[PDB]
């Protein structure tokens, strides 16, 4: 019926870059520079949040089946987006998404699209949809943060806090593999028990439930804190890598 | 875009009405016989018919009906077409000028409503007050015949019984009333209405419904002298009056449905009756008058008078003197004795009208070796079951040969000097468990037969249960001889096996001429044929030799020769087989993808299939490999009739609606979806049903005939009877007969009033489209016989192009000259 | 796996003919070597490479896989031409949607004018169709294009709805600018005559209840070339859109623009009296002029004509037979 889209942590260690000699290193910040170039190419065309998500998991799920040493990253990230854009009814044209690569992009960067820009992309939206197995519709952590901050009731600012700070690490989670390991239900609630860690807010009291201090637990079944936790981790470890520092 | 000419070589012959009145005069005595299109005016005369005149309408006759309204001194006639074309018309002439006016004009037709399934029915008061009628289910429509309704102005009557059988307007009553038989689900019933103009809307009526027999089919209203009506059904007739009720059910009538109805005598004491065996029969209203001076009806009896050809309608005239109407045979004036002859009979035939009848399959033959090409058609069904050989010599030269029983198709096979003909003829389960047919026919009086002992089915362990009384075709090749056309052989085909399909040819290296006929074995349980046999005989020596069979699994509606194989179409499957060394056929090659593959033509190695509801599709074999591929498609969808090709890029073809059509390849290589794609570029309601395409023509070459504008013959077969002919034009040639069109209609007075563009126009009961592609020749050949100020105006300001001169004005006598080339096609 | 889609090739099937033409591609009838169960393959042509795969495909991949449904048509795989050995870039082979094979359309049925329906013929009809609408104006999905062309029929009687390459999600919380004309012009709802363009799951309705009319008279209700001419057909039957029968046919901007020759005056009682009762109030509501007086396709579901429907029972119609090809002398 329907293909799996979710992999182990230690899977990733046997993707096709890695047995071709890139370290874990290169394909993660490979992986963080294509998705944040899908991710400013198409805030600069004005899409949809739905639509730029859609476009970085496209981008994630090709390269556990392709590596990056074969397929320059910067022509897949623009091939996704413009699939993306007609998958969630929000479409550009090709030469519009190449117009917007040359602005962001250096001279070696855009070496990728070779000397038809226009042409090497459009020739792989037929490698992508037999690799995504034409599989298009596609859920993100997004939808799942609001139908789940809809059921708190409470302190209107301190839930919109909890949903800012959450909604920042949904967008930062698009940079990392968490995409292929775990459903966007269970990334929503990872990342609102993230900031509720943070904004030392405790969930449970705005739910229904409120004696039930496994406050997860009604909107995604079966759901250890261990998972959580590895989640939390990862999205922690972007900033400390990073400059950056957590929103507050 | 294509260009085509059609025109009618035969007029419809089939009888579809006939009224008896006072039309012409309020004098003369008149018959007006309606035949599809065309109105025949008669006038009584103590021998037979006077002719007086005949009109063309743009439209079916569907109703015709004569009525005088007070204040007339003569008969007014109406008329309903099929595309719901009303008009009102009077007879008028002035010394030796005969003209038709168009007294009211108007199109009943309703933007929403159900098509009755009995069809259109007319009705007339008794007082000429209103026209009835009855158009859609659960609609009544009355037209009130008021002297300013020149516009034929109409209201609905909602009618609770949504399923009516019969209507008729009765005699006798307070208020314009209707009788009529209506069918719901606990069976059928009679139930009268009155019909208030005022109220626009029924008032109960004056008698209480009755239960009825199930299959009550006609409703005959009784003048003032008894009142009330009769209904006529397969076992019984019944009158019904208030708190009278009578029924008689001799068992004569339940032999054969009865269908038609006629009054003999003004007062209601007499009607006749005609049922499908052709026999005719007397309806006797037995008075009783009582002391009080009023008069009732005693009882019913019926007669038997004699037989007459199967008659769609009667009509009595006068004295001895009976018209009768035939659309499945010949018509006929025979005259009804006191005293029955030495057989019995009172019935003696005085005149018989040629009907080419239905003409299910026709073939063209130059028997005489003249260059000219004899037509020889299957007409009629049933008794009326006939060969007609038809000639050009001016008018048509016919021969008929009888076969009472129905002919389905027809082949020539010149080697042997004689036709083959497929038929079949009823006969019934009678006590011996076997069956009996009605009367001899072709098929049992031929000087030598045969019948089939195949076991291909003979395993069955299928039951089929049998009634006596219950009705059975028995299916025969019989083998005619071209000059006697004396039956020489019958060979009958399996119980149970209907013959579809026939071809006379000689396949492969075998230097035999064979007679080859496809079948299925069709049982009343199957919705479609699951078995079938393709039978391959050689007459030879006065017998019929079976040479081989091929079992198939469905029904061989069509087969053609293809370059020396067999061409077959079973069920969906279009199959070509090859006839081996060992005298058997063996498959070559497929194609599936048809619903029905009703019809089959070929030219060269293209193929033209015709389904029941994908229109036309454009198969090609190709030799190299062995196989068929799909060249393109109709892809609007259209029931077929009958097919045939014009030329390798035009393909004709034959609606049930009436309607003809053209389709040609794209012709543009751009995209393969574009030469895949069947363009319809001709449209064209012919207004009649077309069953066969034939190429060939009748006219004589002497090889020193003109060459006309016209290339390319193409004759074809309806249903009335008509024979018509298509031919292709140049593109100038078409423009200057269609902008010739344009000007002779406004010239030409219409009867009727009805525009011809609307007439030719494509019509289904969904669509409605212009006319495209095709030209009238019946307009264009009547300018002949327009007065020459007409002919005059119509060449005002007329342009010629793509000729030698390129623009060349047009006199009143160049188009004589061309018309009269075009005449010369026929 | 079942579900690697994209991968398998179109030798897998022997194609039996064209069935029909897309406007991308061309459509074909194939028997499955394997199986042989009957599909029908949709080409899906990208050589074009204007804007690459069509969106119109897309949308129908994507909402197809979502929608499970006995009255709506299934994807079971899509196929490939084979393609070139290691050069994407040469490669123009096209892509192939394979769909269930059914035996007729509609239009077809009913243009070559071979099918007759009983009412109860038309409840099981009607009943499956409106099962299938609510199944996706639940999911919140619509068809945007109900035409007798896309009720496809098997002889059992099951009907399937086909057609989604006009489909799009709507959101009653947020209306967006959709495309104005969608529905075409025999089955098009009155707001897309006016240009709402912000339309609700009631404009498939409105289609499904012209085609209700049309099973009963066997001709299609408003048929007309041009926009206007529609409104003008509608108008004398559902009457003309008046502030009071529609509050807010104000607010489309064609109603001054766009008027009937009248203020017609509602007859669709009188005009459809043929038509039994319990069925009548069903063409009311469904032919309704005011998107939101409109009834919904669960309303429809829960209506006399159809709540007491048992589809066990799926009443065929009087489809062709061999006595059709031979006529009634
Ligand atoms: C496009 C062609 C017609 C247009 O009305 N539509 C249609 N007809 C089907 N079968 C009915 C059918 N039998 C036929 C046999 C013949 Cl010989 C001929 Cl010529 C046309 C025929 N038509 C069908 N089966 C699945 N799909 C389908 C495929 N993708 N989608 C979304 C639906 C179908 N589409």
């Amino acid at each position: 019926t329907k293909p799996c889209w979710y992999w182990d942590k230690k899977d990733l260690a046997h993707t096709p870059s890695q047995l071709e000699g890139l370290d874990p290193a290169t394909e993660a910040r490979y992986r963080r520079e294509g998705a944040r170039f899908i991710f400013d190419v198409g805030t600069r065309l004005g899409l949809h949040y739905d639509t730029l998500a859609t476009g970085i998991i496209y981008f994630h799920r090709f390269y556990m089946f392709h590596s990056f040493k074969q397929f320059p990253r910067y022509v897949t990230g623009a091939c996704c987006l413009f699939l993306a854009g007609k998958v969630e009814e929000t479409p550009k044209k090709c030469k519009d998404i190449i117009k917007t690569a040359r602005s962001l992009l250096n001279d070696v960067q855009f070496g990728q699209f070779g000397d038809d820009p226009k042409e090497e992309v459009m020739v792989l939206e037929r490698i992508l949809l037999q690799t995504i197995k034409f599989d298009l519709q596609v859920e993100h952590p997004y939808q799942f943060l609001l139908k789940y901050a809809k059921q708190l009731k409470g302190d209107k600012n301190k839930i919109q806090k909890l949903v800012q700070m959450a909604w920042t690490f949904v967008n930062d989670s698009l940079c990392t593999t968490l995409s292929l390991q775990w459903e966007p239900e269970i990334i929503a609630v990872a990342v609102m028990y993230l900031a509720g860690r943070l904004c030392k807010f405790e969930i449970q009291e705005w739910t229904s439930k409120p004696m039930y201090r496994r406050w997860w637990e009604q909107f995604v079944q079966d759901v250890p804190v261990d998972v959580l936790e590895d989640i939390c981790h990862q999205i922690l470890d972007l900033y400390s890598q990073g400059k950056q520092q957590m929103p507050h | 875009m294509s260009y085509n000419y059609v025109v009618t070589a035969q007029k419809p012959t089939a009888v579809n009405g006939c009224v008896t009145g006072h039309f012409t005069s309020a004098e003369d005595l008149n018959l007006l016989i309606a035949k599809n299109t065309r109105l025949e005016i008669y006038v009584v005369t103590a021998e037979g018919l006077r002719p007086v005149k005949e009109v063309g309408m743009y439209g079916k006759i569907a109703v015709m009906e004569l009525f005088r309204p007070k204040g007339e001194s003569k008969d007014l006639l109406f008329i309903l077409t099929a595309k719901y074309n009303a008009c009102i018309l009077e007879y008028k002439q002035s010394g030796e000028s005969i003209d038709i006016i168009t007294r009211a004009h108007g199109n009943v037709q309703d933007r929403i409503g159900r098509p009755s399934e009995t069809g259109i029915i007319g009705i007339i008061d008794p007082e000429c007050r209103m026209i009835g009628l009855r158009l859609y289910d659960g609609l009544f429509k009355v037209i009130p015949l008021d002297r300013d309704n020149k516009e034929l102005k109409a209201f609905n009557i909602r009618l609770e019984e949504l399923h009516v059988i019969d209507v008729k307007f009765l005699y006798g009553c307070q208020a314009p009333t209707i009788c009529f038989v209506y069918q719901d689900p606990q069976g059928r019933h009679v139930k009268t209405y009155e019909v208030s103009l005022r109220e626009k809307e029924f008032n109960k009526g004056p008698w209480k419904q009755e239960n009825v027999e199930a299959e009550a089919s006609m409703v005959i209203a009784v003048p003032e002298p008894f009142g009330g009506a009769i209904i006529i059904g397969q076992e019984s007739i019944t009158y019904h009056n208030g708190d009278k009720y009578l029924a008689i059910a001799p068992p004569i009538i339940k032999q054969s449905t009865i269908v038609c109805h006629n009054r003999v005598d003004p007062n209601g004491s007499r009607y006749l009756l005609g049922d499908m065996e052709g026999r005719l029969f007397m309806l006797l209203l037995e008075k009783e008058e009582q002391m009080d001076g009023t008069v009732t009806l005693k009882d019913l009896r019926v007669e038997l008078l004699g037989e007459t050809s199967i008659a769609e309608c009667l009509t009595y005239l006068d004295n001895g003197v009976v018209f009768v109407g035939s659309r499945l045979g010949d018509s006929q004036l025979v005259k009804l004795n006191v005293d029955s002859n030495e057989q019995g009979s009172y019935v003696v035939a005085m005149e018989t009208f040629t009907n080419l009848g239905p003409i299910v399959d026709m073939c063209v033959v130059d028997l005489e070796r003249q260059g000219q090409g004899q037509l020889v058609t299957c007409s009629g069904a049933f008794k009326e079951g006939s060969l007609r050989i038809i000639r050009n010599g001016q008018k048509l030269h016919i021969r008929t040969v009888p076969l009472y029983e129905s002919p389905r198709k027809i082949c020539y096979q010149e080697v042997s000097q004689c036709f083959g003909v497929l038929s079949s003829r009823i006969e019934v389960q009678d006590t011996s468990g076997g069956t009996t047919a009605l009367r001899p026919s072709a098929s049992t009086q031929a000087l030598s037969s045969s019948v089939s002992s195949s076991k291909l089915f003979s395993s069955s362990t299928a039951p089929h249960e049998t009634s006596f009384g219950e009705e059975v075709e028995v299916h025969n090749l019989l083998i005619i001889d071209q000059h006697t056309f004396e039956v020489l052989h019958a060979h009958q085909f399996l119980q149970n096996e209907y013959a579809l399909s026939l071809v006379s040819c000689k396949l492969g290296k075998d230097p035999n001429t064979y007679f080859i006929v496809g079948t299925a074995m069709v049982y009343p349980e199957e919705a479609e044929p699951k078995q079938g046999r393709i039978v391959v005989f050689q007459y030879s020596d006065g017998k019929l030799q079976t040479v081989a069979e091929k079992e198939v699994k469905g029904a061989v509606y069509s087969m053609v020769e293809f370059n020396g194989k067999l061409l077959a179409s079973i069920n969906s499957t279009v199959r070509l087989y090859e006839w081996t060394t060992e005298k058997e056929l063996r498959t070559e090659c497929n194609h599936y993808n048809n619903i029905m593959a009703l019809y089959l033509k070929t030219k060269g190695d293209f193929i033209l299939v015709g389904d029941l509801m994908r229109s036309v599709l454009l198969l090609a074999y190709k030799p190299m490999e062995g196989n068929f591929e799909e060249i393109a498609r109709d892809f609007n969808p259209n029931w077929m009739s009958a097919v045939e090709i014009l030329d390798d890029d035009n393909f004709l073809g034959a609606e049930n609606a009436f309607n003809l059509f053209v389709c040609q390849k794209d012709s543009a290589a751009t995209t393969d979806e574009e030469r895949q794609h069947l363009q319809e570029v001709g449209l064209f309601h012919l207004g009649e049903f077309v069953n066969v395409f034939c190429h060939g023509s009748l006219v004589m070459q002497n090889l020193g005939e003109t060459s006309t504008p016209t290339q390319g013959s193409v004759l074809f077969g309806t249903v009335n009877g008509m024979i018509g002919l298509v031919t292709s034009l140049s593109e100038s040639w078409y423009n200057l007969l269609l902008d010739m069109q344009n000007r002779l209609n406004k010239v030409i007075k219409s009867v009727g009033k009805i525009e011809h563009s609307f007439w030719r126009s494509f019509h289904t009961e969904r669509k409605t489209e212009p006319a495209t592609g095709f030209i009238d020749g019946d307009l264009i050949e009547s300018f002949l016989d327009i007065s020459r100020p007409k002919m005059q105006e119509v060449v005002a300001n007329l342009q010629y192009d793509d000729g030698s001169g390129m623009k060349r004005e047009a006199t009143a006598d160049d188009l004589i000259k061309v018309v009269e080339e075009l005449t010369r096609i026929h | 796996t079942e579900s690697d889609w994209g991968k398998r090739c179109v030798d897998k099937f022997d194609i039996i003919g064209i069935i029909g033409e897309g406007t991308y591609g061309q459509v074909y009838k194939a028997k499955d070597k394997d199986t042989g169960e009957l599909v029908a393959l949709k080409k899906v042509r990208l050589d074009n490479e204007k804007e690459g795969f069509p969106i119109t495909a897309i949308r129908e991949i994507k909402i197809l896989r979502q929608l499970i449904h006995r009255s709506v048509v299934n994807m079971k795989e899509i196929v490939t031409d084979k393609q070139d050995a290691l050069d994407f870039k040469k490669d123009k082979g096209a892509f192939y949607l394979v769909f269930e094979y059914m035996d007729h359309d509609l239009m077809g049925l009913l243009e070559s004018g071979l099918v007759h329906f009983s009412e109860d013929h038309i409840k099981s009809f009607m009943k499956q169709l409106m099962e299938g609408l609510e199944y996706c104006h639940k999911k919140n999905f619509l068809h945007r294009d109900i035409k007798c062309s896309n009720i496809l029929l098997n002889n059992s009687g099951q009907i399937k709805l086909a057609d989604f390459g006009l489909a799009r999600l709507y959101n009653s919380e947020e209306s967006r600018p959709y495309t104005n004309k969608v529905i075409t012009l025999w089955y098009r709802p009155p707001e897309l005559l006016l240009g709402e363009e912000r339309y609700t799951p009631a404009i498939d309705v409105w289609s499904c209840g012209c085609i209700l009319g049309e099973l009963f008279t066997k001709k299609p209700i408003f048929q007309a070339n041009l926009e206007l001419a529609q409104l003008e057909l509608i108008s004398r039957l559902c009457g003309s859109p008046c502030p009071a029968v529609w509050p807010d046919v104000i607010r489309l901007p064609y109603f001054n623009t766009m008027k009937p020759k009248k203020q017609y005056r509602r007859r669709l009682r009188e005009e459809f009296s043929f038509i039994p009762s319990a069925a009548l109030d069903l063409l009311d509501h469904m032919l309704t002029l005011d998107p939101s007086k409109r009834c919904t396709a669960e309303q429809t579901l829960q209506s006399d004509f159809l709540k007491d429907v048992e589809l066990s029972k799926m009443a065929p119609p009087d489809l062709p037979h061999w006595q059709d090809c031979h006529e009634l002398w």
